[PDB]
RNA sequence: CGCUUCUUCGGCUUAGCUAAGAUC
């Protein structure tokens, strides 16, 4: 060879107040995101797992309770609605998520499974019981 | 192949039909 | 002035630039090149550089194809070449090189194949497309440095106009920005078009009451 | 009118009769040139 | 919880970018077997 | 006149002082669809039922992703019928291969038959705007190859639609009728013959004159005056390259095609390579001669 | 982002000091005695010139960056 | 999973991300037709 | 990468225009054919094959 | 040659069932479903 | 299951062809003397019942036809597109009396009121919008769904309109105050059709999953038809219990309503010059005695389906086998 | 019986249309 490709291609192988500020910016990147894109579930983790990073729980909630507003089937919301619950200790919050997940989708094992395995690490193994208990209300697979 | 390739310059390459002249021979292929 | 005799280095940029803007937008590709047209390269391509052009030896069901198909076909080369499967100028030339080693087999064979049709007379080719290229020199200059300097620049300048030009306020900016806010560090605009995001909570969905009193977590900021 | 002439001679039974009329290098000059590789835009097949 | 997070994280010159690295790989992994016929025409030097 | 623009006026404007007090609610008012919006809410509206036969056809279970590239294939699809390439995607599933055919072919019989109706309104003189002639044009170019190329092959798929007995009547004829017209048969052009220059000066200017009628010249021109201009300077040269070409080549560069729009019928139009143009030109110069 | 050195009562630039590597450089210091001449990069650092080698083509002969600026 | 598996559309004739190419392969979206058409045998009869 | 010219991926939703959830919400400007039109209706005879008659009509 | 390309065998079940082209109209458009 | 109630077959007798492209929907006239169709050529052809002529061929559409209801108690046929217009046809004028214009995309569907002046549509834009046939005023927008909405029927009691999406669910609306008082989750996928019972207080909805029969006012679930697994997009109810559901593969099944038995299962074949990928059925329609099947297909022609006279019980067994 | 380095296996995500939009 001369150049067809270790040349011509390789050629182009490589050619304080500050931080409110920052929150702003965000807010302002991940609200017109929603703007310009509902649908993009993934910016609605993002933006809630955000607000979780800088510890506005509160407003973290509300981001998760708009996402399932546009799409209340997407099993990864649910579950990364409840894992920041659990993840921030929330157990009463976390307990309220799944009831609502396992209730709008029982055919979902990812949250009987998620939620029963909580309450067993949570050593509530009578709360464990009747979680399977409503599972197998459903005759399951 | 040499049969054919002179078979055909025989056809190919002759002077027209309408000038008269003996026909090139050909052979059987 | 177009075409002429084609160059290594030139059927290399064809190559790169074929596979890159793909196989049927010639003159994108052409003027990547100088001294060619896109009728030239698209010609080179199919014509010769294309792989799958077959371009091994001859053999014996070829050449009865060939010389059968001639009988049948006479002259029409472009019909017969997808029958041998070869380039009409591979099918042409070998014809008249059969046809070469038939007429010397007349009488003095082997003179005959070296006193006048051992080569062309030296005129130019008609389609050098046809041909192998010249070999690149044994060192470059500017009427190929300059082509091969343009061909690397342009097969990644994926840009668009747009993009090559506004970016630029990043770089001619952020430094003054950061020296901009220098000034904010050692000397110490109103927007109302939409809420403040960092205000009150946008659009606040309140969570739904259920059967665990969520005031029993107490949660610590980070 | 002689309808679609052009389009139907055979380029076989074209070179025989140019045959006749002109020196065989010719007659097989101009059937050869029609039968080339017609191109439109994308478009592409041999003219046979 | 951040066991089952951090579980779920620990997942020739042919590209301009990585983007295009990931679809070259997926041209070979979805044309592999549909090219093979063509791939020794390409290797032999396009005799 | 006033009895009856009173209301009118009286509508009007309201609402134009509407908007000036209550401003503009137009957002989302229902875009009407109209002559140059069609042919983009056709392709709004397939893409749209497309990928709705997508999401219904792939089985629960698929990461949805794929959906989209299944409309580009579908776009390559369409592409190969316009450029008549045969279209077969290798490891395509077969309901998904089954389905864009069938978007392809609405596509298509929309598309031809919407060229048309076009061309019945150029014809008629329903319409005068060149963009429309001009679009409508491009369509029936392809139509038309996209129909050649089907002859062209049935052709070698068919054989010769000529029976050796009709060509050997026709032959033979023309051997009887040209023996007793006593014809000669049309030498090759000698080496040294004596009005080769005056058949080729005649040549040439049949070539120039057909750029003295124009404003403009592109590289394809450009190099044919070239070539005009250097048979001017050493026309014994250019004659000995136009009878080594007679003598000694049989494979010519493509020819593009072309058509003319005269309303009611279109005729195709060629362009030889420029070099060739120059050997032809003095061939049927030297032929029509000698006839 | 390119150094240009001028002469007194004379307005064009009789050498000019120009490289890729050239940016803002928001303070530069002179040595009393004038055998160097100190210049702060904006991403903490530090590039020296000469006031005698007049090195034209951009150099960093002597850089330090121990200093715990951020700016 | 593998019965729904659709192939990349690699194409001819435009690709917005400029560059679309393996050097192992890329020479596909043509497919392999069949090669030298069965050219018709009275092709023979009226030639000879 | 060029983005802007994209097709519908995402779904097409509406129900929130000028005039819709409240009937307050229609502004004063009005299309010009929104006029008053074809006021009095018009309704199939009597006789007209109507449903259960032609069930009676085997 | 124009003739054909397409097969006969459906027109077979045609001789079972009323197929039927019809590109015009039995009555012209003026004529008004009676009123 | 249970047994099922004895139906006759159905044959293939009739095959007009004259649509340019598919033909997307069929109505037939209240006194069954002709049917309309529409088609993916923008024009609507008349067609007499019993003889298959085309009486006419009404043309204006921007685009295609893809909804057309003939009205029962007026002289109007109605008619919708993927042009986004919804038209009112005169029928004694043969002419476009009324434009019904909110849609923001295609009308997929639309179904006029049994007894209201009232016409309901559906569009790509996710909404059904309830009009006044007479001033073209949006009386209510049904804006409940996530996705397209691929068919709407209508009914003189509550509920007034049902609807079915893309996203899988039906609805039942409250046609007075123009909410969705009940939404049917049970489709897995696109439900893409309806039918009411013409006789049982009863409805059924298709899906390529299931095929599912539910007892109205409340719409709880019955059963499933089980076993067409196709993008079924049309469902007629006979009045005598057939029910049929034809589907984008061309295949068409026969059902008994009661035990939901599938009885038949015809496989129609593409007319001439037609490739095998458009065997599709678009739409159906029983005419009003409930003896001919119409069916609009993908291959643009409009297929007429007759029970078969000579069949009974003893030449068709059914057992029991639950 | 447990921790760490490393490779290694399944997974590893082209933003419409028009007369290639038009022209060289
Ligand atoms: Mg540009």
């Amino acid at each position: 060879q001369i150049t067809a490709e270790q040349l011509l291609r390789e050629a182009k192988e490589r050619e304080p107040d500050e931080l409110k500020e920052y929150q702003r910016k965000k807010r302002k990147e991940f609200e017109d995101g929603i703007r310009k894109n509902r649908m993009q579930l993934a910016n609605w983790i993002k933006y809630g797992k955000w607000e979780e990073s800088i510890g506005e729980i509160q407003r973290a909630r509300s981001v998760f309770e708009r996402a399932l507003d546009v799409d209340h089937r997407s099993i990864s919301i649910w579950l990364q609605y409840a894992e920041m619950e659990m993840r921030c200790k929330q157990i009463n919050h976390a307990r309220n998520v799944f009831d609502r997940a396992i209730t709008i989708m029982p055919r979902a094992m990812q949250f009987w499974l998620k939620y029963s395995y909580m309450e067993e690490v949570i050593e509530n193994i009578p709360g464990a019981r009747q979680i399977f208990e409503r599972w197998i209300e459903w005759e399951p697979p | 192949v040499q049969l054919e390739l002179e078979n055909l310059m025989a056809l190919q390459n002759t002077e027209s039909a309408l000038k008269g002249g003996l026909n090139t021979p050909l052979h059987e292929s | 002035i177009k075409g002429g005799v084609w160059k290594n280095t030139e059927d290399e940029i064809l190559k790169a630039a074929i596979m890159k803007y793909g196989k049927n937008q010639w003159s994108r590709i052409a003027s990547l090149l100088h001294r060619k047209s896109a009728k030239q390269c698209k010609a080179r391509w199919f014509e010769w550089l294309d792989p799958g052009i077959k371009k091994t030896e001859w053999s014996r069901e070829e050449d009865e194809k060939l010389l059968h198909l001639a009988k049948l076909m006479p002259t029409q080369w472009r019909t017969i070449a997808p029958i041998v499967g070869r380039t009409s100028a591979q099918c042409l030339e070998r014809y008249e090189h059969l046809l070469d080693e038939a007429q010397r087999k007349a009488e003095g064979l082997d003179e005959e194949a070296t006193e006048t049709r051992k080569l062309k007379p030296g005129e130019i080719d008609p389609t050098p497309e046809t041909k192998p290229a010249r070999p690149d020199p044994i060192d470059m200059d500017d009427d190929e440095l300059e082509m091969l300097s343009e061909a690397r620049a342009r097969l990644a300048n994926t840009q668009g106009k747009k993009a090559k030009r506004k970016a630029r306020e990043r770089q001619l900016s952020d430094a003054r920005r950061l020296a901009s806010l220098q000034k904010r560090r050692e000397m110490r605009k109103p927007k109302r078009n939409q809420i403040d995001y960092s205000e009150e909570i946008p659009f606040e969905k309140h969570v739904p009451a259920g059967f665990h009193n969520p005031s029993e977590d107490r949660y610590v900021v980070e | 009118k002689l309808e679609k002439i052009a389009e139907k001679m055979d380029l076989t039974l074209l070179n025989r009769l140019l045959r006749l009329i002109v020196d065989h290098n010719i007659a097989d000059y101009m059937t050869s040139k029609n039968n080339v590789l017609i191109n439109y835009k994308d478009m592409n097949h041999t003219n046979s | 919880v951040h066991g089952q997070v951090k579980r779920r994280e620990q997942y020739p010159i042919d590209y301009i970018n990585e983007k295009n690295k990931k679809f070259n790989k997926k041209l070979d992994k979805y044309y592999g077997k549909y090219t093979e016929d063509i791939k020794d025409d390409l290797e032999r030097g396009t005799a | 006149f006033l009895r009856g623009i009173t209301p009118l006026l009286e509508r009007w404007l309201g609402n134009l002082l509407s908007r000036q007090f209550e401003g503009r609610h137009s957002k989302g008012v229902a875009k009407t669809v109209t002559k140059q919006r069609v042919e983009s809410h056709f392709d709004l509206e397939l893409r749209a039922a497309v990928m709705h036969d997508i999401l219904d056809m792939m089985p629960d279970g698929i990461k949805q992703n794929k959906a989209r590239v299944i409309l580009q294939h579908l776009s390559e699809a369409w592409r190969c019928w316009k450029a008549n390439i045969p279209w077969k995607v290798p490891g395509l599933p077969t309901p998904v291969e089954n389905m864009i055919l069938r978007y392809v072919k609405a596509k298509a019989d929309w598309w031809t038959n919407s060229a048309h109706y076009n061309r019945e309104r150029v014809r008629r003189g329903a319409t005068v705007d060149k963009t429309v002639c001009k679009k409508n044009l491009g369509r029936l170019t392809r139509l038309y190859l996209k129909s050649e190329q089907e002859r062209q092959h049935n052709y070698l798929k068919d054989g010769p639609y000529i029976s050796a007995e009709e060509a050997v009547a026709i032959y033979t004829t023309t051997v009887h009728w040209l023996e007793s017209r006593r014809f000669s048969p049309i030498p090759f052009p000698p080496l040294s013959y004596k009005h080769d220059t005056k058949l080729l000066i005649l040549a040439l200017e049949r070539l120039k004159e057909s750029y003295s009628v124009k404003n403009r010249l592109n590289q394809s021109q450009r190099e044919e005056l070239a070539l005009i201009e250097q048979a001017y300077d050493n026309p014994h040269e250019a004659l000995s390259r136009i009878k080594r070409h007679m003598l000694t080549q049989r494979a010519f560069k493509e020819v593009g095609i072309e058509f003319m729009d005269l309303y009611t019928h279109l005729i195709p139009v060629y362009d030889i390579e420029p070099l060739e143009k120059v050997t032809d030109a003095y061939l049927d110069q030297y032929l029509w001669y000698e006839a | 982002k390119s150094v240009r050195i001028w002469e007194w009562e004379i307005p064009v630039d009789t050498k000019l000091i120009q490289n890729v590597g050239l940016h803002a450089i928001p303070t530069m210091t002179k040595s009393p005695n004038d055998k160097w001449v100190v210049g702060q990069c904006m991403d903490n650092r530090i590039v020296l010139f000469q006031l005698v080698d007049d090195k034209l083509r951009f150099s960093k002969k002597k850089a330090f960056r121990g200093h715990n600026a951020a700016g | 999973q593998n019965d729904w598996k659709i192939p990349p559309c690699i194409s001819n004739w435009k690709n917005p991300k400029g560059f679309t190419v393996g050097l192992d392969k890329r020479l596909a979206a043509d497919g392999r037709g069949l090669q030298q058409t069965h050219i018709n045998e009275n092709f023979a009869k009226l030639a000879d | 990468m060029t983005t802007a010219h994209r097709p519908t991926f995402h779904p097409a939703r509406g129900g929130t225009a000028r005039g819709e959830g409240d009937l307050s919400k229609l502004s004063n400007q009005y299309s010009s054919k929104d006029m008053p039109s074809h006021t009095k209706m018009k309704y199939r005879q009597t006789g007209q094959e109507t449903e259960a008659d032609l069930r009676k009509k085997d | 040659e124009d003739k054909k390309y397409y097969a006969t065998a459906l027109e077979v079940y045609g001789e079972g069932v009323e197929t039927l082209v019809q590109e015009e109209d039995a009555q012209p458009l003026t004529e008004p479903i009676v009123k | 299951m249970m047994k099922p109630k004895w139906h006759a077959p159905w044959k293939l007798y009739r095959v007009a062809s004259g649509h340019t492209g598919w033909v997307r929907a069929v109505d037939v006239e209240p006194g069954n003397q002709w049917f309309a169709s529409g088609g993916a050529d923008r024009i609507i052809k008349i067609w007499d019942l019993a003889s298959g002529q085309l009486k006419l061929s009404l043309t204006g559409h921007i685009s295609s036809v893809r909804a057309v209801k003939v009205s029962p108690r007026h002289p109007f046929l109605f008619s919708g597109g993927e042009d986004k217009q919804v038209k009112c046809w005169d029928l004694e004028y043969n002419k476009v009396i009324r434009h019904y214009h909110g849609h923001l995309s295609a009308v997929q569907a639309l179904s006029v009121h049994p007894s209201l002046d009232v016409l309901v549509t559906c569009a790509r834009d996710s909404t059904a919008r309830v009009w006044d046939m007479r001033t073209k005023a949006q009386v209510h927008c049904f804006a409940g769904h996530t996705n397209t909405v691929a068919d709407v029927v209508c009914q003189s009691v509550d509920p007034q309109v049902i609807t079915a999406s893309h996203d899988a669910t039906v609805r039942l609306w409250d046609l007075a105050a123009g909410r969705s008082m009940c939404t049917l989750t049970h489709h897995k996928k696109s439900v893409r059709a309806l039918t009411i019972h013409p006789r049982l207080n009863m409805f059924a909805s298709a899906s390529p999953d299931n095929i599912k029969q539910w007892k109205l006012p409340k719409g709880e679930f019955m059963q499933n038809l089980s076993g067409h697994n196709a993008i079924i997009n049309t469902l007629s109810s006979n009045d005598d219990g057939v029910v049929v559901s034809g589907a984008d593969n061309g295949s068409l099944c026969f059902w008994d309503w009661r035990s939901g038995f599938c009885f038949q299962k015809i496989q129609t074949k593409p007319q001439p010059g037609s490739i095998e990928s458009e065997a599709g059925i678009y739409a159906s329609c029983f005419d009003k005695t409930g003896l001919r099947l119409i069916t609009a297909e993908a291959d643009k022609t409009i297929k007429m389906y007759k029970e078969d006279d000579e069949a009974t019980e003893e030449s068709h067994p059914i057992v029991w086998r639950p």
